[PDB]
RNA sequence: UCAUGCUUCGCGUGGAGAAUGACGUAGCAUGCUAC
RNA sequence: GUAGCAUGCUACGUCAUUCUCCACGCGAAGCA
């Protein structure tokens, strides 16, 4: 149950990005949308994880928006 | 359904009828007692219908209030709930890359751009202190996101180029952190 | 044998080699348009009578120039010589050579025909009309021979596909001039056979791929100057190739040649009536039926179709800025407006509003609606636009900034997913997995999904067969009743739906339905019966869960069009949705035994039943304009007692103005819709069914006509085919006695069940095998040449065991179960669909289960049939839904008692986690 | 309610029946008083039902007249807000060029699609990729629709000013395409 | 921004009809009381 | 025999539920 898991994590991760006003940047939002859609359609889990790394790095690039040290703790 | 004076009257009438039937009294008395019992039962049934309507209305109002309150709560704290859910799911995945980048970003070693997927791609990672530098950067290779990257450049905090040799055990206070390591995927 | 070749070469510089077998006939499969007293049809016959000799030029370099020599009877050889002498002056006649060569014992006559191509025009028409990707050798050879494309072009991934590689269109367009030349030569030939007084029938198979005509067998010589050519089958069979090949593309250049620049058409010019008449008399001179450039003057529906099938072709020559609402400056109280007072339809020609009142005094609510609906003021006052994202003509931008609209990822119901995982779902290798998600899109979602309209190309239908398929379709729709209804009788389900543009800036449809009395609605509807009201139709963006990356856009037609279209079509549409047992199964529920009844109706009494089915790739975006006008014209066949011809034409013009060539509004900017249905007009689901039935009937006609005819053992079907050819290409009036017979034939051997672009057919497998009804290949061919769509094998399905039911209809698979100790067909969905509906939701509020337990009750109602599926995961899906409903009820009761200390435990809520409440939905009692 | 005109008779009958029930009244005649009370109750109940029905009909008629009032109010609001749109875009119609094209028409009718293509004083070009920019909008002045347009401003998908020097083959990847360039007609279609 | 149709479930209000029960008023048959 | 009370049948009015149909409002689900 590790593929349908990354599918749902990508859905929630793109929702979290979208609520951080990432749509205000057309280029970054297009990249995030492409990664999310490719994760949802992915067949092999290796590529899905290597594509989830990029989306999470998009989330982690903006350090002021999300407080990792508190959510993770 | 007790707790009503109408039901008390109905019970009294029923008890009187049950005591009289064994008595076998005059037929006229039995019939008029039956009529009075039926009248009392009709009043009790009317009151029961009223109480059923009132209870149904109260339950409808209570469900409406509960739905309003829970919808307001759901739409209010969406921002916090979404992030908590996201990090719960990322913990659940227990990957090698996601955990690595999250642990690095906790200490402040976040990227400056999207982590690429192709060999001919550039990654720019901000290294906030010498401890994390020694943790990740070893020799002339960078270990970030469960992959090896070739450090092509190390920009000082003031945009000044820094040679990999100048970053040493005692030069650490001298240099102006945070650095920006620009590397290529290997 | 050497002497025979020496004599065939004749008195000419002919250096030719043999193709036969040394003075013997050559066997060859060639397409023939044949109509004898015994056979008829445009089939592919093997006729072995000639002896081709291929010419060599440039010192052994082989070319395509064949000296087709044939042996004749000496009785029709004399006749074919006295007919060629009259016609030998024409430049459109291949040079013959008559010579009697001593072969065995006598001087048997020979008729050599000099320098003919390998294939004829009939071969090209048959190759394109009957297109099968498995044996398209002739089409590839024709394409290669005439430098359309290199021989290695066909090693491409699905080269033929009109969607995967649009470049194939270009490859076809290189035949254009060729075809055009042929047309010109045909006219020349006709003139010749009229000057010499020669009565004959022109067929495609007597014209090589240079235009030259070479057969004069059935030409009788009448008094000079009054010979009549017969060119019905010729022009009709050739029509779909004139636009597929873009033949008249050379009419856009000065002096009509591709080596000169485009003619600079005047911008203010909108009336091209004289140009249309010139083109008609230039290419279709000897077409008998009268052609009205403006279909305002057309007599009936069968004349509107005929005269618009020509306008679709002639409108590709004129500039695209001339097609649109004609705009005139009117004064209202002294303030000059700029309002639309006409229209220039690519198909219907120029239409002028009848009661245009310039110099008015005051604007009533109806007139304000009319003036604020049309794009005259909007496009006139907006600033020019050149949108390079799309290919569609862009009119103007209504704002100083482009509006980009995105699509949100879609929320995740983590509670249901966790529950399902705890119940063993979503494992590795499990047969049930997540396939349906909410896909997100960038800022160009709407414009891209709109630009998908590039698949709508101008299609010139074969008019002689369309005018028969229309009668058979109307026969299919003869069990209903329709007409115009007053504004009192119009039923509007939901009035909280948008009123399109610009009317959504001030309210919903409720505001515009309650703010103008029934008198105003009747006045507007009576206005549209003699005026054309253009409208802007916003291109919305649907938000739904699917398995494809396709952000579907739907047309938000204005309220002005919707009100009038409702009044016009509501009675017929409500009658189509209240009839049980018809081919169109719109309005029939799948519950309470509806699915079983529908299936048992489709099966009917077909003798050797096989099932087949299809689903058009882009039904709305690929549909040609002719078929949509046809659908609108057969939906209006019910107004024979309430609307006159003028009223019906102006209603057709209004429909074409606002749902066929509308000016869409895709994000703060006006574009021009190329064509095809606007999914969102008042008849979208019922105009797709007519188009579906039209395609099916066309497939049957082509399947029956392309059959040999000599090989049909059944003497009734042979006469049916002969009479069908007579009714198509030898009659101009409708023969109801045979329309009824062909309809009965189709009903007996080809049972349909239609719902929009989704059809299920139970057909006689023996006939389909022999070629007497439409197989799936025939339907694919018809789609290729009449939709500009190649229907891949993903959209098609076939089932040779009808006890398994349709493989897929309306996204619902069918299975035969044991219901109530009886065997019935039940529809079950895709389990991924139900699971993904549970896991992912639209609104964030829906992610709290206790709020919405009716979501899961409805999803369990839809997922109940899976309980009987032999696979166990599919039944586990339904049990999971019931268990989750129980969990939600428990949690709701707990929360309610925890917050408001009032126990809430009813006995009527325990039936939503019991299977009986859901079994009752599929048992045929209610 | 107890305000009905005939409620007095029912009340008096009830009082008489109550007096006859106890205090030493007749046993067989008290049935007559009970019957009188019963008939009075039936009459009063029917009158009350009729009055309640009339009151509910009056309430319904007070929900239909108010709804008509709101319908007319909304009609007036939409009429004003719909003829205030027409006049706004009626003032934006530059009468010089529009009249020039209209009066050159054969009979006053001209296709709509040329009204902006020959009279509009501003052009918006949406450019998806840099090849399209180079082909169409390159430079500061370009030619379109047989007119000369001078570029006034270039913005990206984020609506941020993009200088003409920032649109290059090397710097193309750093821009948020499509770019929206709003040119202005030069010297009235020169 | 979210169109046109069809179908189904949940709850609420209104009208009509049917079933059982209750009370009352009226009509016909028998019994008892005032005259 | 008039009037009143008791028993047996028919008609009308008012309430108490159960069910059927429709007219509408509200929430939700599927399908083209
Ligand atoms: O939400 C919808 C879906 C469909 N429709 C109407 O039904 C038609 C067919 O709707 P389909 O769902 O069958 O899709 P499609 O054939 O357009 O495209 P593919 O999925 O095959 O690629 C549409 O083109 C439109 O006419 C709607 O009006 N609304
Ligand atoms: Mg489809
Ligand atoms: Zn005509
Ligand atoms: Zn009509």
């Amino acid at each position: 149950s590790k593929m349908s898991d990354v599918k749902c994590t990508s859905v929630v991760l793109l929702s979290v990005l979208q609520q951080l006003r990432v749509e205000s940047s057309s280029k970054l939002w297009a990249q995030c949308v492409q990664l999310h859609n490719d994760i949802l359609l992915a067949k092999d889990t290796t590529e899905a994880f290597e594509k989830m790394v990029s989306l999470l790095s998009v989330l982690l690039s903006m350090q002021g928006a999300v407080d990792i040290n508190k959510l993770c703790e | 359904f007790s707790s009503l004076p109408s039901y008390a009257a109905f019970a009294t009438a029923q008890e009187a009828y049950e005591q009289a039937v064994a008595n076998g009294d005059s037929e006229v008395v039995l019939k008029k007692l039956k009529k009075s019992l039926n009248v009392a039962k009709s009043e009790f049934d009317r009151d029961a219908a009223m109480q059923r309507k009132l209870e149904k209305m109260a339950d409808q109002a209570m469900t409406q209030m509960y739905k309003q309150a829970r919808s307001e709560d759901k739409r209010a704290k969406v921002t916090s709930a979404m992030q908590t859910m996201l990090f719960t799911m990322l913990r659940k995945l227990d990957n090698d890359a996601l955990n690595n980048i999250i642990n690095n970003a906790r200490d402040g070693c976040v990227p400056l751009n999207i982590i690429p997927l192709t060999t001919a791609a550039k990654l720019m990672v901000v290294i906030p202190d010498y401890n994390t530098y020694k943790n990740t950067c070893d020799g002339t290779t960078f270990t970030y996101a469960s992959a090896l990257w070739e450090i092509q450049q190390v920009v000082d905090a003031d945009s000044k180029i820094v040679q990999l040799s100048e970053i040493s055990m005692d030069n650490s206070p001298n240099l102006a952190w945070p650095l920006i390591v620009t590397a290529l995927r290997a | 044998a050497q002497s025979f070749l020496n004599r065939v070469c004749g008195v000419s510089a002919a250096r030719l080699t043999p193709c036969g077998t040394g003075t013997s006939t050559d066997v060859v499969y060639r397409a023939f348009d044949i109509y004898n007293d015994k056979v008829a049809g445009f089939a592919k016959f093997l006729k072995t009578n000639c002896c081709r000799f291929q010419e060599k030029d440039e010192d052994d370099n082989l070319i395509d120039s064949y000296f087709v020599v044939k042996r004749h009877t000496f009785s029709n050889y004399q006749h074919e010589e006295t007919i060629y002498n009259l016609l030998k002056d024409c430049p459109a006649v291949a040079k013959h050579d008559f010579f009697k060569f001593r072969i065995d014992g006598d001087m048997v006559p020979h008729i050599s025909r000099q320098r003919l191509t390998k294939y004829t025009m009939a071969d090209l028409v048959y190759a394109l009309r009957h297109f099968d990707e498995g044996n398209c050798d002739t089409l590839k050879e024709i394409l290669v021979t005439y430098n359309c494309c290199d021989d290695d072009y066909f090693n491409k991934k699905d080269w033929y596909d009109f969607v995967e590689n649009p470049d194939i269109l270009r490859v076809y367009a290189n035949l254009g001039e060729r075809v055009r030349q042929a047309l010109l030569k045909t006219v020349q030939f006709c003139d010749a056979m009229r000057n010499a007084g020669i009565v004959g029938v022109l067929t495609l198979d007597n014209q090589d791929l240079n235009g030259n005509w070479y057969d004069f067998g059935d030409f009788i010589q009448t008094t000079p100057g009054s010979g009549v050519p017969v060119v019905d089958s010729y022009y009709s069979l050739l029509m779909p190739i004139l636009t597929l090949t873009r033949a008249l593309t050379a009419e856009s250049h000065v002096d009509t040649d591709l080596t000169k620049p485009y003619i600079k058409w005047d911008l203010l010019k909108y009336d091209f009536t004289e140009e249309r008449l010139k083109l008609f008399d230039r290419y279709f001179k000897y077409w008998d039926q009268t052609y009205h450039p403006n279909c305002v003057n057309c007599l009936d529906d069968r004349c509107i179709l005929h005269c618009a099938n020509f306008n679709v072709l002639f409108s590709t020559v004129f500039p695209p800025t001339s097609f649109g609402p004609l705009v005139r400056k009117i004064f209202v109280d002294g303030v000059p407006f700029v309002v639309s007072t006409g229209y220039h339809f690519r198909e219907l020609g120029v239409v002028h509003n009848q009661d245009v009142n310039l110099h008015s005094s005051r604007l009533s609510f109806k007139e304000l609606l009319v003036y604020a609906a049309d794009p005259a003021m909007h496009a006139a006052s907006g600033n020019l636009l050149l949108d390079k994202r799309t290919t569609c003509f862009s009119v103007a931008a209504l704002t100083n900034n482009v509006a980009f609209q995105t699509v949100k990822p879609g929320n995740f119901n983590k509670d249901f997913y966790d529950f399902a995982v705890s119940k063993g779902f979503f494992k590795e290798g499990s047969s049930v997995e997540l396939k349906h998600f909410f896909f997100a899109q960038d800022g160009n979602a709407a414009i891209s999904d709109y630009d998908y309209y590039r698949y709508n190309l101008p299609t010139m239908c074969d008019i002689r067969q369309l005018l028969f398929v229309v009668e058979v379709v109307d026969k299919y729709f003869d069990c209903y009743d329709g007409g115009c209804i007053n504004a009192n009788q119009v039923i509007v389900n939901n009035l909280d739906k948008s009123a399109g543009f610009p009317f959504n800036k001030w309210g919903k449809a409720r505001l515009y339905y309650d703010s103008m009395s029934y008198e105003d609605q009747d006045a507007l509807f009576a206005y549209t019966k003699r005026n054309v009201i253009p409208t802007i139709t916003q291109m919305n963006l649907k938000y739904a869960i699917s398995a494809k990356n396709r952000a579907r856009t739907v047309a938000g037609v204005s309220i002005c069009s919707t009100m009038t279209n409702r009044q016009f079509h509501q009675k017929l549409l409500k009658s189509i949705a209240a009839t049980r047992g018809a081919t169109v199964v719109i309005g029939t529920s799948k519950f309470y035994g509806g699915w079983h009844n529908m299936l048992k109706t489709v099966y009917s009494d077909v003798e050797n039943p096989h099932l087949m089915g299809w689903d058009y790739p882009k039904c709305d975006r690929a549909m040609p304009n002719m078929l949509r006008i046809m659908a609108s014209l057969v939906l209006a066949r019910k107004h024979t007692t309430c609307c006159s011809l003028s009223h019906r034409f102006y209603r057709l013009a209004n429909e074409c103005a606002q749902v066929l060539s509308e000016m869409v509004m895709c994000g703060g900017s006006l574009y021009v819709k190329p064509g095809g249905t606007s999914s969102g007009d008042a008849t979208t689901a019922y105009a797709n069914s007519v188009f579906n039935i039209c395609q099916a009937v066309t497939a049957n006609v082509n399947a029956l006509l392309s059959t040999d005819g000599n090989k049909i053992a059944d003497k009734y079907v042979r006469n049916l085919q002969h009479r069908l050819y007579e009714c198509l290409y030898r009659n101009r009036d409708v023969d109801t006695d045979f329309v009824n017979e062909f309809y009965a034939y189709l009903r007996k051997h080809f049972s349909m069940m239609i719902l929009s672009d989704d059809a299920v057919v139970c057909f006689n497998s023996t006939y389909a095998s022999q070629g007497l009804v439409a197989s799936i290949k025939n339907f694919k061919s018809v789609l290729y040449y009449q939709n500009n769509v190649f229907m891949s094998e993903a959209k098609c399905w076939t089932e040779t065991d009808l006890t398994k039911g349709p493989h897929e209809f309306c996204s619902q698979h069918t299975m035969l179960v044991k219901q109530g100790d009886d065997y019935v067909y039940l529809p079950y969905p895709d389990p991924s669909r139900i699971l993904g509906a549970g896991c992912f939701v639209d609104d964030i509020v829906k992610t709290d289960g206790t709020l919405m337990i009716e979501r899961f009750v409805s999803l369990a109602i839809d997922a109940y049939p899976l309980t009987k599926h032999p696979n166990q995961e599919y039944a586990d899906v339904f049990h999971l839904y019931l268990q989750y409903i129980r969990k939600l009820h428990d949690e709701l009761t707990g929360h309610m008692l925890d917050m408001y200390s009032v126990m809430l435990t009813n006995d009527n809520t325990s039936r939503y986690w019991e299977p009986e409440f859901y079994e009752a939905m599929y048992t045929p009692h209610t």
